[PDB]
This record gives C-alpha cells, structure tokens and sequence, in this order.
C-alpha cells in the first residue's frame, strides 16, 4: 500500500482520490493520502472551495515512483511532484504517518469498483494522450481540449485521444459507403481494432480513460470521445462476443459508479438510445441495459 | 446550413449548384397477389438533379434490375442517388463540379455527404422550401424516356426550354416551380391548361409549349388560380 503525501494544505479544497473525495479546509492539517492499492492506476483531483471552476488531478501509478502535493501559490494549484530521493520520502512519510495527518485510501473488501472503471487503464498508455513526458504522472483538468476538437488550439495541453469521426474516409472504405456507414465493422475491426488499438483491451482502455477524465473532471471533450467510442461498437454488426461481454461489463460499472445528479450532460441521449434499442449490439448488452433502464429512465 | 426563403437568391449567383431530389428514384405499384396478400412492382424512376440558373436538368434513369436482389430499397434508393450524384460530379470537369448540393429531403443528407467525402469543399445542404420537384414525372416527355428505358440512363434536358433567352433565371426557376406546384396539386387540370389550344405546341427539343410572353402571363395566372382553387376544395374555404 502506497502513499502520496501532501507538503501542506493551504487552501481549502475538495480532494478526490479515484471514486472517493473529501473536504479539506484552508490550512487545516492535512499531509496527504496513504494506503493507496498498488497494481491500479490511480487518479487525485482537485475543486478550490473558492473556483469550482477548473476540476483539475493528476493521473499516477505508485509502482512508477514517489509523488507527492504541493501547493504552489504562484500557479495557484496543487501540483504534484515526483521526489527522486528515495529515503527523503520514506523518512517524510514515516513521519506524517507517526502523526496520523494522513487520510487512509478508504476501499471496502467487496469492492472491485475502481478495478472494474480501470481495467484496461495503463499509465505508461495515457502519457501518449495528455502528453508531458518529463514527467510519470499526468495532469488533465476540465478546459484541456481533444486533437480532435483542435481541428474543428495549443497542442501541448491537448488530449491526444484517437480521433474516429463516421463521416471520413477512414471509416468508409470507398464503393462500401452505405454498407461501411450502416455496419460500421470494417472501422471498428480493421482501422480501429486492429490498426491503431491492435487489440480489444487497448480500445478498452482509452474508451475506460475517457469516461474517467468526463466523470471526474467533466471534460466534454472525453465524453464525446467515451461515447463515440461507444457507438462505433454498437454500430458494428460484427463484434467478437468476448467483447460485448467484457463492453457490457465495462459500461455497467460506469453507469453504476456516475453520480445521478450528472446524468443530464454526462450521458448523450442520442448515442445510449441507439446503442441499447436500434443498434446491431442492441441485444447485447443486458447489464448496461438493465442499470440504464432502473436508473436513468428518463433518458430512454 | 439549410436553404429557405431569407437566402432564396443564392439559386441564382454564379456559384455552381444544384439541386438533387431523389423523390421518383424508388417508384412501386402496389398490387394483390393470387393469395390475396399484398406486393410491390417496382418501375423504373429517375434522379432529379437541377441546376437552378441554367436549367440542365442531369436526369438519370433508374432502371428497375438496380432493386434485383436488394432489401430495404427505401433506403437503398437513398444510396443509389447519392452514389449517382457523386459519380456525375466526378465525371464532370473541375471547372463545372458544383460548389453546393442542395438535397430536396433531409434523408439525403447523410448518404450524398459519405459518397462525397472525396470532394469536402462542396457543400451538402437542406432546405425548408416545399419544392415541387417530384411532378417532374408529370412532364409528358420526362415521364416517357423513364418508362421506355431498358437500362440505367442519363438524359441531359434543358428545364426552362429556351426561356432564359427572354427572362431571368430567377423568374425561369419561379415558373418552373408553379408550373410543378400545378401539376403535383391537380395533375388532369394542370395539364389541360397546358395544352389546351392546339395552335400553341411543344418543339421536338423542348419540355414545355412555346408561349408567348403574354401567354406565358395567361398559363402563369390559370395555374396560381388551380393552386388556389385545390386549395379550397381540399380545405373547404
Ligand atoms: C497509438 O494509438 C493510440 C494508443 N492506443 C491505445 O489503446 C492506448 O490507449 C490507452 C489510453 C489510456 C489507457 F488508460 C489505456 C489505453
């Protein structure tokens, strides 16, 4: 069980580490987060009671090195940092413990939640998407645009997702417009599947990585990036069952794990519709469609 | 975005357009079978591409052995008319491919945009206005090349004959669309009021008779007065 110490807390601040999150008060004693689970990845956010604007947090995995928090009242956030210094860190972290000043990562035994959103979730992949490589950890916030939407304006701050539109030559192979554009299943499988994903698990994990960066920081450009990625499946007549299933599984804990409150901007109507009651794969996704159908009625 | 009345002079600037109703593509008789139920005969139907300031009329048939075989022709005939569209424009030179089609029904927005991904600086567009084009098959000789074909064909047709010789392209496009608006509303009486005096005819190279400018105000009036009249005996007014 790892651990990320905070160097102080000098503004109050709403603290999320991954589903969890709690109220810090300016300068209230607070030095940071232990007992986090090794093998995940893991992500640490950040509301300013002052500025709920700017959601922002830093994607990390424990096995990549020390991180720690910092406020830096000059940039006005709390950013983390990697200490190099190996006994430094145990030495500072033995200490806050000793003193107790540290929140506990607080998972209940049952619970495979945070397993079940990041199964596919791998930071060594998502440093291909927030680009910043002098560093192990990876900053998203709530402003940060996509590639994609850069096309339709700084790139260093971009999320560099894999950019699938419908209506490009890339998804329509030229004398299969109608049959590409209504059974998107060359797309999925050959572009997508096979020659930028490679395999299933990869497209899962950025489809797993959007919905994240949407739910925690309510970054529009991941949500049309989850829910994109989303439909191309339920529009492919042609699917491995193995990937419907594990997709099924995928989305339910999403849907589970959303806040009820956010449903109205987080989910398109549109696209859930399609994808449960006409699409190809409308018959198979009997979890996600059953959660959907208890809880969110409304949109359906 | 999508066209109506507030931009209704853009048919008639010197960018290149045109017009594609797919209306008359998927044409069926609907009939008894000898076990009582019910089936579809297709014949043959046409795309009806326009260009609104010059009048060719890109007419291409639609010879009934394309459905041979298909399912869904409702919406197979969507893509059937945008491949046709696009395989027209490419077969046109640089100079003459239009800058914007304007689709009749929104349907057809989606099919023609993915056969013309290869060409993204002409513009697909909807419109709001009723256009009447799909009487186009109660132009006597439109209806006839389309029913005789015995294989896919494109006819090449002037719509407005030689009226552009006499009259804007603005007011050629606004009798035309009377002209159609006349014929959808009440086929038999538009037509009498075509042809009724013999002594006016139809050159072998022309759709439409060959009026005078006064009589032109004549047939133009006969058939407002028919749109109007329809529309009380279908409303009761
Ligand atoms: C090179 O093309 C784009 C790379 N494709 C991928 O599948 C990597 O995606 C990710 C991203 C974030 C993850 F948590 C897991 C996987």
């Amino acid at each position: 069980m790892n651990t990320v110490p905070f160097t102080s807390a000098p503004i109050e601040v709403t603290i999320g580490i991954d589903q969890y999150s709690f109220n810090v008060k300016e300068n209230q004693p607070f030095h940071g987060i232990k007992d986090i689970p090794i093998g995940h990845v893991h992500v640490i956010h950040f509301q300013h009671a002052d500025n709920s604007s700017m959601r922002y947090g830093y994607w990390f995995d424990c096995r990549m090195g020390n991180f720690y928090i910092q406020y830096d009242p000059k940039d006005g956030l709390y950013k983390m940092m990697e200490e190099r210094d190996g006994a430094k860190f145990e030495n500072i972290v033995h200490n806050f413990k000793e003193r107790q000043m540290m929140v506990s990562y607080p998972k209940i035994d049952e619970d495979d939640t945070w397993y079940n959103l990041t199964e596919f979730v791998q930071m060594d992949k998502i440093r291909k998407i927030v680009r910043k490589d002098e560093n192990q950890f990876s900053y998203v916030d709530s402003s940060m645009t996509t590639v994609q939407e850069n096309e339709l304006s700084d790139p260093a701050h971009s999320l560099n997702y894999t950019v699938i539109n419908f209506k490009s030559r890339e998804a329509i192979r030229p004398g299969h417009e109608m049959e590409d554009f209504l059974d998107k299943s060359y797309y999925l499988n050959t572009v997508m599947l096979q020659g930028i994903f490679k395999n299933s698990s990869n497209y899962f994990g950025e489809l797993q990585f959007a919905f994240l960066n949407a739910m925690f920081f309510g970054n529009y450009g991941s949500s049309l990036q989850w829910h994109a990625m989303i439909e191309l499946i339920c529009s492919s007549a042609t699917v491995p069952k193995h990937m419907l299933d594990k997709l099924d599984e995928i989305l339910y804990y999403q849907i589970k794990t959303l806040p009820e409150q956010y449903s109205d901007i987080l989910l398109n109507e549109r696209v859930w519709n399609i994808c449960l009651y006409s699409s190809f794969q409308k018959n198979s996704l009997h979890n996600t469609e059953k959660i959907m159908e208890n809880k969110y009625p409304e949109l359906l | 975005g999508a066209m109506n009345s507030s931009n209704y002079a853009e048919l008639f600037n010197n960018d290149i357009k045109l017009f594609v109703d797919d209306t008359n593509v998927y044409r069926v008789t609907v009939h008894k079978t000898f076990e009582g139920n019910v089936a579809t005969k297709a014949i043959n139907g046409c795309i009806f591409t326009l260009n609104p300031k010059t009048g060719h009329l890109f007419l291409k048939i639609i010879h009934t052995s394309v459905w041979a075989g298909q399912k869904r022709l409702s919406q197979l005939a969507k893509w059937k008319t945008a491949e046709e569209v696009s395989a027209l424009v490419r077969s046109l030179p640089k100079e003459e491919q239009p800058k914007q089609i304007i689709v009749t029904r929104k349907a057809m927005l989606d099919p023609l945009e993915v056969h013309m991904l290869d060409f993204p600086n002409i513009a697909i567009r909807p419109t709001e206005l009723r256009l009447p084009f799909s009487a186009a098959m109660s132009i006597d000789k439109l209806s006839d090349v389309v029913m005789k074909a015995t294989e896919p064909q494109m006819v090449l047709f002037n719509i407005y004959d030689d009226w552009l010789d006499r009259i804007s392209s603005y007011t050629a496009f606004s009798r035309l669309t009377l002209l159609l608006r006349a014929l959808k509303t009440n086929e038999e009486s538009a037509k009498m009021i075509l042809l009724s005096d013999p002594t006016i005819t139809i050159k072998s190279y022309h759709l439409w008779p060959s009026f005078t400018d006064e009589q032109w105000i004549t047939i133009e009036s006969q058939m407002r007065d028919l749109i109007l009249t329809e529309y009380g005996r279908k409303y009761n007014v």
